[PDB]
RNA sequence: GGUUCGUGGUAGGAGAGCGUUCUAAGGGCGGUGAAGUCAGACCGGAAGGACUGGUGGAGCGCUUAGAAGUGAGAAUGCC
RNA sequence: AUACUCGGGAGUCAGACUGCGAGUGAUAAGAUCCGUAGUCGAAAGGGAAACAGCCCAGACCACCAGUUAAGGUCCCCAAAUA
RNA sequence: CCGAUAGUGAACCAGUACCGUGAGGGAAAGGUGAAAAGCACCCCGGAAGGGGAGUGAAACAGUUCCUGAAACCGUGUGCCUACAAGUAGUUAGAGCCCGUUAAUGGGUGAUAGCGUGCCUUUUGUAGAAUGAACCGGCGAGUUACGAUUUGUUGCAAGGUUAA
């Protein structure tokens, strides 16, 4: 069994167990984190949400608050003597898969 | 009349893959028991092969 | 700078069909030997701010002395004779251990040669008390008779 | 002597023009392009 | 006082030198070349992460409307059905179905049916 | 992250026989591009070949709608000057069919390196026969 | 172990040091000086020596079996370059490249 | 501390900064290996900064402030 | 939700095309010269095959999320062989 | 204030070498080690050069000998490459080979999408306009004295000294 969630703006399909990354929740290492908005339940007995499967939760344990490993934005213009150097690192938190219910 | 851009290096290398030195063509005698050329009188014996010069 | 290096005068070559960048130097800036473009001019730096800043400054300074507990005040400061060892003794007595600028005026005899070879310790008469010289000593040794001059001035 | 903090606002650091394009003071330094004002010791007199 | 040119010169160069790791001949030796080549890998990079968002929604229609003709559907009418149907699983989701789970996406198809 | 991508070989190619006979020359090519290049399995990968072989029979019977029989001119240039031969499609329909079908679906292929692997799993026949019959291809309907 | 012997700065250019030192690289030394001395080029009689010094390097300082030795590496570093000039037309005068080449052998047991 | 409206940009105005050499003061490192140099998959929004290991064999950081020959890819630049 | 006044610092004084209104021209010009609006200049993105100046639309950074504009939906090539 | 392209043209037998009929022009070029302890002896070689042995903390300090960057030249080999149309990358990505400052790691890159160097100058440049062979060093708003305005500080109907 599988289900469909939306957390960040996104959507994943996670079974038990699984490692996940999403953006950045609420949460210190070790705090267990709900799933309200679950779109689809797998396995036998599929279930379809209208939309979210009503009274269908995912709950998670946070396994890594961290930042994404760096990435530099460099833009230029020809010609211009434009340049813009930015460094980015993407906050993410680290899930493991409780239970779908 | 000029190049029009610098050959690169791997360009010079490929057109050098042909400028090379063939092997000799040399095999051992049998009274020298050395190396020598082919259809060449051997030195070594100072003759020609086993023919004696 | 240019004018200043030994040579340059001629063109180096003609200015037209030579196939090289124009120059009439060999001691034009972008030449090897050439002439520096701006860099150092002997100058002086010294400036002075108004006179009542300046008293202010000294006041303040030794102000932050007496706030600090850095000022000591010696009833008197005299040695018989030069003697470095006397010296590093009444230091041990006053509890210096740091830095220490010592401020004497008069009757006060044989104290700078005393002091002179200590290396964090300087000693000056009263007329001469300057903020640098306080600001670059944690504690200031003052004699009273020292006190009444720095007092007469200020 | 080893915390000299001068009066905030009372010294402000020069600007170097002619010292890259991310100064926004790089190259033409200020000057804009040619004409007799972009000239080295350039500039009518002055009325 | 005066100050040398000594060591800033050498390790700013040096550092775009390395980002030039990979690319052919004297891009990946001569700072000159290796600059260009960086900047240019930077503009790229920075084009290609909005292209590749929409290059993966078209890798994902694809897949999606091969699904849905398989189930008599096309894309365009599936995914009008599943607006209706009021389902709300993204194109990632339904390509990820019409690979892993071909009998949950015909589930999804056939709510989509129903929803016309 | 998770999008899943064809691996070479991992797919089954399947080998499908399609009667061209009355099929306009598009309309029958563009269906076939589409199985070649494997767009009508959810297993597509763009970078890869997860399409199937197609075998066409009857190619000599492909439909030329109005005029295209005398009207359609298919040009080639020698690359040597005025070398430029032009063939009509009924022409080439007659006598040549299975390069008229090549020509026609090359066309719709990508221009590439894959394209160039993809035209090579097309076999076209002018007439009904074909000796594929090791590959048990399955008949494809449009 | 393996034996060593240097030629440095050889009055020689590389290039032409080079397309020798190529015919006996991993050869059997026996077969190796054969090819010196029957390859006409002037690196040869240099090279031979090299080639010459690592064996008697091998055989007297090693204690290795010279009649089993296989040219291990044979390679040829630049040396200093001698700068010359040649006069030409219109009062011209262009460079000359007098190269020098560093000729190295290593010799190895098998 | 939060709401709201913003954040394409050449000439150009404004601001805040990075780094270089030197000075002062303070506090440090260093033959148990300084600077330099080489390498690396580390850190910062940028300029940039570390850490570890090799080479090297004697000097060098850090903090606050000050002063400038203070930063190069282009000049048919000079060597 | 700007305006005005006074100060410090500028750059600009080669413009281009498109639409509309005129002149000059031949009711030619990617011509020239004004007016007026826009875009480019100094604007990346999508469309127009490619294409500064046209159509759509303004890039703070990240996302393997969603909806739409012009333009599209047989194949190249995402979407109707509606 | 400079620290060997700097500082004198000249740290070195430099106004030398060299150039010029001449007046005159005018360079390059510093560093073994604490100490020569500067490599006896053996070996290949005509020598040069090398390999041992030895000295030394070190000789990858070996008489132009502190360090020893880059261009450039080679040897070796992990991945790729002989149906391919390439501003050379970038995004997607198998396969194979690795294993780090251990973190949604490293090398390579079949194949797919996208993609017209940098600078200058221009209404407009991928430009069939300019400039640069490459690498390194050096190479351009400075100082003095006045003017003005902003900020800071002191004092204030006063403020301030110059020589
Ligand atoms: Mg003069
Ligand atoms: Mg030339
Ligand atoms: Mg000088
Ligand atoms: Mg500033
Ligand atoms: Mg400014
Ligand atoms: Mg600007
Ligand atoms: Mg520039
Ligand atoms: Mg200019
Ligand atoms: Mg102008
Ligand atoms: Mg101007
Ligand atoms: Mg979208
Ligand atoms: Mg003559
Ligand atoms: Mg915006
Ligand atoms: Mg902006
Ligand atoms: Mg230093
Ligand atoms: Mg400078
Ligand atoms: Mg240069
Ligand atoms: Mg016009
Ligand atoms: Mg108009
Ligand atoms: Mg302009
Ligand atoms: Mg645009
Ligand atoms: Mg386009
Ligand atoms: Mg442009
Ligand atoms: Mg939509
Ligand atoms: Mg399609
Ligand atoms: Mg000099
Ligand atoms: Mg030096
Ligand atoms: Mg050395
Ligand atoms: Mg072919
Ligand atoms: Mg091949
Ligand atoms: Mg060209
Ligand atoms: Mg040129
Ligand atoms: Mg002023
Ligand atoms: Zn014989």
């Amino acid at each position: 069994m599988y289900a469909i969630i939306e957390t960040g703006g996104k959507q994943i399909k996670v079974e038990a167990g699984q490692e996940i990354y999403v953006e950045k929740l609420a949460g210190e290492v070790g705090d267990v984190v709900t799933f309200d908005k679950v779109l689809f339940v797998g396995g036998d007995s599929a279930k379809v949400g209208v939309p979210f499967v009503e009274g269908a939760t995912v709950t998670a344990k946070v396994e890594k608050q961290g930042r994404a490993k760096k990435l530099t934005v460099y833009k230029y213009k020809p010609k211009k003597n434009y340049h813009k150097k930015q460094g980015h690192r993407q906050p993410y938190t680290k899930l493991t898969i409780d239970a779908i219910n | 009349a000029v190049p029009f851009r610098r050959t690169s290096k791997a360009k010079k290398r490929k057109r050098r893959t042909h400028v090379k030195l063939q092997l000799p063509g040399m095999n051992e005698c049998s009274n020298c028991g050395e190396y020598r050329l082919s259809h060449h009188v051997c030195p070594e014996c100072g003759q020609y092969d086993g023919k004696d010069v | 700078n240019r004018s200043e290096v030994r040579g340059g005068g001629r063109k180096p070559w003609r200015q037209k069909g030579t196939g090289r960048a124009r120059q009439g130097s060999i001691r034009s800036p972008q030449w090897r030997g050439g002439g520096v473009v701006f860099g150092p001019t002997p100058r002086s730096y010294a400036y002075k701010l108004p006179k009542k800043v300046r008293r202010l400054a000294i006041k303040s300074i030794l102000s932050s002395k007496v706030n600090e507990e850095k000022l000591v005040v010696l009833e008197g400061l005299t040695f018989d004779a030069p003697k470095t060892k006397e010296f590093a003794a009444f230091l041990k007595n006053i509890s210096v251990d740091t830095k220490a600028l010592i401020v004497v005026a008069g009757e006060s005899e044989n104290v700078e040669l005393s002091a002179r070879n200590l290396q964090g310790i300087t000693v000056i008469p009263a007329e001469s008390i300057s903020v640098l010289e306080v600001a670059k000593h944690d504690k200031l040794i003052i004699t009273k008779a020292a006190v009444e001059k720095v007092e007469e001035v200020l | 002597l080893h915390e000299l903090k001068p009066s905030e606002g009372s010294r402000k650091e020069r600007n170097r023009v002619g010292r890259g394009t991310g100064s926004g003071n790089g190259k033409t330094s200020g000057r804009g392009h040619k004409g007799q004002k972009a000239r080295s010791g350039g500039g009518v007199r002055l009325g | 006082p005066r100050v040398k040119g000594g060591t800033v010169t050498r390790k700013r160069r040096k550092k775009i030198v390395k980002l030039a790791k990979g690319y052919y001949g004297s891009k990946h030796l001569l700072f000159k070349v290796a600059n260009q080549a960086v900047m240019k890998s930077y503009q790229y990079a920075y084009r290609d992460r909005r292209q590749k968002k929409r290059d993966f929604r078209r890798l994902w229609i694809a897949r999606i409307n091969a699904a849905a003709r398989m189930q008599d559907l096309s894309y365009s009418k599936l995914m009008h059905g599943l607006k209706l149907a009021g389902i709300d699983i993204n194109r990632k989701m339904l390509a990820d179905l019409a690979v892993n789970d071909i009998a949950s996406f015909n589930t999804l198809a056939d709510s989509a049916k129903k929803a016309l | 992250r998770t999008t899943y991508m064809a691996k070479p070989g991992e797919v089954e190619r399947k080998w499908y026989v399609i009667d061209a006979t009355g099929v306009s020359l598009g309309r029958l090519s563009s269906e076939v591009a589409s199985i070649l290049r494997g767009k009508n399995k959810p297993q597509f990968t763009p970078h890869i070949d997860t399409g199937d072989f197609v075998i066409i029979i009857n190619a000599g019977k492909i439909g030329l709608t109005g005029k295209k029989a005398t009207d359609k001119i298919y040009y080639r240039h020698s690359q040597y000057p005025g070398g430029l031969k032009s063939r009509t499609a009924g022409e080439m329909r007659t006598n040549n069919p299975e390069k008229l079908l090549e020509l026609s679906i090359k066309g719709m292929l990508p221009k590439n390196s894959l394209g160039r692997q993809l035209f090579k799993k097309l076999h076209v026949y002018g007439g009904s026969e074909h000796e594929h019959a090791a590959q048990q291809p399955e008949v494809y309907e449009l | 172990t393996s034996a060593k012997a240097v030629a440095k700065t050889v009055r020689i250019a590389p290039r032409k040091a080079r397309i020798v030192i190529d015919l006996i690289r991993g050869k059997q030394v026996g077969e190796a000086i054969a090819i010196l001395k029957y390859t006409p080029r002037s690196a040869s009689p240099i090279i031979e020596k090299v080639l010459k010094s690592a064996i008697a390097n091998a055989e007297h300082n090693y204690d290795l079996d010279i009649n089993n030795l296989v040219v291990e590496e044979a390679f040829v570093d630049e040396g200093p370059t001698l700068k010359r000039f040649r006069p030409r037309a219109q009062g011209r005068a262009s460079a000359i490249n007098k190269r020098t080449s560093h000729i190295t052998v290593v010799v190895s047991e098998v």
